[PDB]
DNA sequence: CAGGATGTATGCACGTGACCCGTGCCTGGAGACTAGGGAGTAATCCCCTTGGCGGTTAAAACGCGGGGGACAGCGCGTACGTGCGTTTAAGCGGTGCTAGAGCTGTCTACGACCAATTGAGCGG
DNA sequence: CCGCTCAATTGGTCGTAGACAGCTCTAGCACCGCTTAAACGCACGTACGCGCTGTCCCCCGCGTTTTAACCGCCAAGGGGATTACTCCCTAGTCTCCAGGCACGGGTCACGTGCATACATCCTG
């Protein structure tokens, strides 16, 4: 089996632009994007844990990695989104 | 084989330069460009082959090209 | 006829708008194999690998040409010279 | 119930959690870790898709193609910084021409 | 704490000065000197100031042939032991200050020039060769000398012992005791030409190495034994196995024949799977 | 231009004096007995003080290169034995001539090496001779103590399966009293040994490098080899490596090289190499192969040569 | 009087030969705090951290200056201008 | 704290430029240099502070500066 | 009391085998320690990715050799690979 | 006995093995891997120290200082490629002066 | 040539700065042993790349004309470099105080792991 | 849309990585007095940057001719992908002891001050 985010990318596109579809070429780009960002954050979070002698990754490492990796405006939104998601997830 | 670098024609270079916003090109550019491209290809290919050899494969995949570019500081999307 | 430079600006707009590969595919494939044979003989290549290389190569050269163009402009020149490329490459870390 | 549903996310928390456990990123992964990350991945994805959809509309298209993604990413200065070293297949380039090249 | 440290340095200075003066007291010149010598001078004089005879007799009485020293730059004889008068019948006065090339045979001089060339005495500097040297009392104008020694450093020279070995082999082994016979190693081309030969061959065959190399073994084999030896040769080329010949006659420089027995094999280089040469170990009967 | 380096000249001069002192300390310490590293300068001088005291006394109360040269030319070794036949000392050259280690001879009976039919001759020589020296004349100078006699001695061997083999030798020496009476002589083989094996390495460790073709011909020789093998690079380049190997070792090395051809890496058996000085030196070599990238096939062999002792060879 | 440029050559040789910090340390340390206060007030620093920052900064600027110098030379100029710095920073993608 | 950017003197800039082999400097450079330095230094500090905050510390360590430089492709030796 | 590992012992020993007449400053030693850990991470990181790309769970000399061939310039890679080869050969043979 | 001794290496193979087993580089580490790496680290270390020792003597010094390491690295093309982006405390620079600046 | 006066250089003693040996010592490396998962291997298949065949055609190669751009040479003046005196704040060497870094010990909430259930995801 | 999992999630048991409370000392923070090299401001001179004219030859635009590229078709079979079994390699476990590391004491390299004699030079 092979896995992709094409289902989830498509669902997100319909949230922002219900009238718009996506090409398979664009979908390839979006999958590479998602995996690239995953590697960036997971890698940074790993180094952060290493530098602090931590064996576990928590939202603190990810939030830190996000603040380090992302541009200021994106970082602020991404952090609030992660904060909300964890809060809602924990509550649910 | 050999002498396929000359297969990168003057017009082909002109088109690339135009995409780069270049209005005017000296004749010396074309040979210089070929030299630079040959080096660039050698760098990517050397690494892509190295990945291929480690995998004990004989066929080069796009994934090997991607891994070669990634380590070189260049990331390419849409090829897996 | 048009005076030189007018057509170039039309070509620039055309090619910047375009997405298709500007370099010939088969000559490229031969060149890749010509080089690759030096590291290992009897290699096979996926067509996707070739496209990956062509896209990366054009992006690289165009980026280099953009910096080259700036260097010539900085020198108050329109025509790009090999020395403009060499400087840009040296500054870029090559 | 699906973890993605609890978080109000489209992106699969399960896959993200598995991917964090894979890759040897750590010995242990916090339960909230993949949730936080999935939200971030989804957020950034949404930003690109939203801008790309606008680019598609500007080009009078109803489907996103790599050209649209390229323009959206390169036009948005924050994405341009994040993805400035990325190459997009069939993205093309921004239609930027230096004024010095123009006729006068 | 700093005070303690500083006075430890004083203690060091005091101890050193005490030893320097004490060291000076052991040097006759420093003790005779009225003035207080500087530290550098005391040390210079101290280093200048810083059974074997029983062994000398032990080795000298066992000595044979003659010692000689020859300069590499000109072949000049710098020294020779008195025993040379037993061997060459030239006196120390006849040899010292004269070129060794004046006493060497013309065919051996070229070899000596090569031997004298550079490349507790180390094996790298070691040299050993046979040569013919003129005698004060005479073909008999020359005798065959075995010269073994080492290169030595202003004028570079070879320090070596020249020994005149008997072509006859004294005291044959007793049948009661298994005693190792004289042996020599040689290697041959497919057609039997010498491609390598050692000095043991020269002592046994009288022929010097240059007199054997590039010539066929069949030029020295006696015709009565060639038929047998030729069979061994034809056979040995076909196999890696060692073939041992019967006893056979071999011609030597003085024109006589001696009896030898030899073990032959064809050595194959595994890298090429090809025979490099015939390898032979010869034995004196 | 502007004057400069005035301070440098003074600082350099002060430093130069310190360097001169340091040189003399090193020189002074180097000649001492009981030499050790990490000695403080005070210790160096104290040992130098005691050394000068000892040196003056020992010299007041009182040849190497010559002795080595003469022993080699004679194909002989010093040997000293008690009247009872016990060996007390032997020159190392005995190892090259008779294949005996000093550890094989020393404290052993000489009659273990002499043929049984010749025991009576050496027992008679040792037991018949008796002398008491005076206080004025050293024993070695007395014609009464000087003795010349001959006997056979058993050879040592690497492979004990080899049948007992002996050498005829001449003893030239004198009787000397020790704080019992021993006999010490230069022992010369009656049968000359124009070529001998080097059994002890003059240095604790030494090494040299070469490269070889797929025909085992020399492609490279380093600067370290010639001091060991006597051949300069141009003297070996293009020739077969086998040309320098011993007759018996050729076969064993061929097997070792076949193993190398099979795996691309390995270590050789012990073997002998013929020096330009006509000595056989015992070696062991490590090998690896380098490959042509285009097809990953062998291009050349890289060889690291270690010089080994006879004892190390016979041990394994 | 020394002719123009003779001093500069001696200074270049002298400063290239040396390994000392050229930026005054206390002013630098204050500058670090002046910036750092923007991210977090009441923030403390290790003295080694400040030096590590300074060494990285001086190395960075020197590298930038060398590239800047090449740009001015490429333009057939000796005097470096902000334009030359900006080009170098643009070429390196800063 | 304010105006400590003025602490980077014209002579300090001249000397840095000399180490970079610069023979001649235009007047605009001195302010331009201060601007560029401020940005470079700020970028490193922001990361070093971010590391410090994650570590739940109040004191910035040299290691944080090293990590900040490391991730920015400014690897520094001598500080661990 | 605590204990901290360093490569200072080994860096020192290596120099003594190469240039016995020279020593190392404390700063130079800190630099060499910084160098060793940097290179270690580069190789260990590259080797990790190679295992990932081939779905392997174990790091062997093949991954490291490959990482060396990728990371180092060809001249150093040739020597480094030979040295690694010899070290493993000697170790595994004993 | 130390694995480093068995491999004829100076570097602490045991340490290298622990460092490779830790840091989550993989689930498992091959027993020969630490040996191979230690040899590489030793080799590179030797190359730098060898050049540094020359730099010291070329300047009549007996002590290696950061400047020597910098000079060795920047003069050696291969080390400069490996460490081209690396900065060294009190490293200093190569005496690069452009011909246009020099008197003529 | 002598004697008194001034400076260069030799020689040493001085303590501080850099450095190493010894002693303690314990932590972490190496050895022995096992379990069972990972890797190697053989046997199979059949999808994709290699390779060619043929035609149509745009794209590339080549040639010429002439204006535009690169470049050299010349002159202008002024923004900069070089020298100097004045000043100041950076270095340096202290003193004085304690917030925070860093380690130790307890205990918990936490995630890893496994058996069970179920319905969102994948092939066609 | 239809069929069929088994990936995703639940609900436990289990051991421990991290949070937490606490204490101990370090390095930084804060301040002063004193020294003086670096920093500031001002005056003067011209080398360098800039603008300008004027060659002169290079590249660009266009046309026409010729070549290999695209496109389409085909088959051959090789190599990557897959599944099935064996076994051996290293994580995990327990143990022992010495090598590498920290702290104390002691030693060496350095400039810098000073005494001292010798170089030398001024005038009798």
């Amino acid at each position: 089996r092979k896995e992709s985010y094409s289902i989830y990318v498509y669902k997100v596109l319909k949230q922002v632009h219900p009238d718009t579809g996506i090409s398979s070429k664009a979908m390839g780009i979006m999958n590479s994007f998602v995996n690239d960002i995953f590697e960036r954050i997971a890698g940074e979070a790993s180094r952060l844990a290493h530098y602090n002698k931590r064996s576990t990754i928590t939202s603190r490492e990810i939030q830190t990695a996000v603040r380090l990796l992302l541009p200021g405006e994106l970082a602020k939104h991404a952090v609030s989104e992660g904060t909300k998601a964890v809060t809602k997830y924990t509550s649910a | 084989l050999r002498d396929n670098i000359q297969g990168i024609t003057k017009p082909a270079i002109r088109r690339l330069a135009r995409r780069g916003g270049v209005k005017r090109i000296s004749g010396l550019i074309y040979e210089e460009t070929r030299g630079v491209l040959k080096v660039f290809l050698e760098n990517v290919i050397r690494d892509a082959v190295t990945y291929t050899e480690h995998a004990k494969r004989k066929t080069v995949t796009a994934m090997d090209v991607v891994y070669a570019l990634k380590r070189q500081g260049r990331t390419l999307y849409g090829f897996g | 006829r048009y005076r030189p430079g007018t057509v170039a600006l039309r070509e620039i707009r055309r090619y910047q708008k375009s997405t298709e590969l500007l370099i010939r595919k088969l000559p490229f494939q031969r060149l890749v194999r010509e080089i690759a044979q030096d590291f290992k003989t009897d290699l096979r290549f996926q067509s996707s690998a070739v496209m990956a290389l062509q896209e990366a190569c054009e992006a690289y050269l165009v980026g280099l040409f953009e910096d080259t163009n700036l260097c010539a402009i900085h020198a108050k020149r329109v025509t790009i010279m090999p020395k403009d490329i060499q400087l840009a490459r040296r500054i870029r870390g090559e | 119930k699906t973890r993605s549903s609890r978080a109000g996310l489209q992106f699969p928390v399960g896959r993200v959690h598995r991917l964090l456990r894979k890759g040897n990123y750590s010995e242990r992964v916090g339960a909230g870790a993949p949730v936080y990350l999935a939200a971030v991945l989804e957020y950034l994805t949404a930003e690109i898709l939203e801008l790309a959809g606008n680019a598609a509309r500007d080009n009078k298209k109803t489907r996103i193609i790599p050209r649209h993604l390229q323009l959206a990413i390169r036009n948005d200065e924050e994405l341009n910084k994040l993805l400035g070293r990325v190459t997009i297949a069939q993205g093309g380039v921004l239609p930027n021409i230096q004024a010095v090249l123009l006729p006068k | 704490a700093r005070e303690a440290h500083s006075q430890i340095e004083k203690r060091r200075r005091d101890k050193m000065n005490s030893f320097i003066d004490e060291l000076a007291s052991l040097v006759p010149t420093c003790n005779a000197m009225s003035r207080k010598l500087d530290k550098l001078t005391v040390l210079r004089m101290a280093v200048q100031h810083m059974s074997d005879d029983e062994l000398k007799h032990l080795i000298l009485r066992a000595a044979d042939g003659f010692l000689f020293v020859v300069g590499c730059d000109r072949g000049k004889i710098l020294f020779v032991s008195e025993s040379v008068f037993k061997i060459l019948n030239y006196s120390q006065n006849d040899l010292i200050g004269q070129s060794l090339f004046d006493y060497l045979h013309p065919k051996d001089i070229a070899k000596v020039k090569e031997q004298l060339s550079s490349s507790r005495l180390c094996s790298g500097a070691r040299r050993s060769f046979f040569c013919r040297m003129k005698c004060n009392r005479p073909r008999k104008s020359f005798c065959t000398i075995h010269s073994t020694g080492y290169l030595k450093s202003n004028l570079s020279c070879l320090v070596a012992i020249g020994r005149l070995h008997s072509h006859m082999v004294p005291q044959p082994a007793n049948g009661e005791i298994r005693v190792k016979s004289m042996e020599y190693v040689s290697r041959h081309a497919i057609d039997g030409k010498f491609v390598f030969v050692d000095q043991r061959a020269t002592a046994i065959l009288a022929y010097l190495p240059q007199e054997l190399l590039g010539t066929s073994c069949y030029e020295y084999f006696h015709q009565d034994d060639i038929g047998h030896l030729a069979e061994c040769h034809r056979q040995v080329l076909q196999t890696r196995e060692k073939i041992t010949t019967n006893c056979y006659k071999f011609k030597i420089k003085d024109g006589s024949f001696i009896t030898l027995r030899s073990r032959w094999f064809s050595f194959m280089n595994p890298w090429t799977k090809e025979v490099e040469y015939i390898v032979s170990t010869n034995t004196v009967v | 231009d502007k004057d400069k380096a005035k301070r440098v000249s003074r600082n350099k001069s002060e430093k130069k004096r310190r360097d001169q002192f340091n040189v003399l300390i090193k020189e002074l310490g180097s000649m001492l007995p009981g030499n050790a590293r990490k000695m403080d300068k005070s210790t160096v001088l104290q040992k130098s003080i005691d050394f000068l005291r000892k040196h003056k006394e020992t010299t007041a109360q009182s040849n190497e290169e010559f002795t080595q040269l003469m022993l080699e030319a004679l194909d002989g070794f010093f040997l000293a034995i008690m009247t009872d036949g016990s060996i007390i000392y032997v020159s190392e050259s005995v190892t090259s001539l008779l294949e005996h280690l000093p550890s094989d001879l020393v404290d052993q009976s000489i009659f273990n090496f002499i043929p049984e039919g010749e025991h009576s001759e050496v027992y008679k020589i040792l037991s018949t001779h008796l002398l008491e020296s005076d206080s004025l004349t050293p024993e070695y100078l007395k014609s009464k103590n000087q003795l010349e006699f001959c006997c056979h001695m058993l050879r040592g061997t690497i492979d004990p399966k080899e049948p007992s083999t002996y050498e005829y030798v001449r003893f030239i020496g004198n009787f000397k009293s020790l704080t019992r009476v021993c006999f010490v002589a230069t022992v010369r083989l009656a049968t000359p040994q124009f070529i001998k094996e080097m059994c002890t390495v003059e240095e604790p460790n030494e090494e040299f490098t070469s490269r070889h073709s797929l025909e085992w011909k020399f492609l490279f020789l380093d600067h370290r080899a010639p001091p060991i093998i006597g051949y300069l690079p141009f003297e070996v380049l293009g020739t077969s490596g086998y040309d320098y190997y011993h007759v018996d070792d050729l076969e064993n090395l061929a097997k070792c090289h076949e193993h190398l051809m099979q795996y691309g890496k390995g270590k050789s058996c012990y073997y002998r190499f013929l020096t330009k000085g006509q000595q056989w030196i015992w070696l062991q070599t490590h090998y690896y192969i380098t490959y042509h990238q285009w097809n990953s096939r062998p291009e050349f062999i890289v060889c690291t040569h270690t010089v080994v002792s006879y004892a190390e060879v016979r041990a394994e």
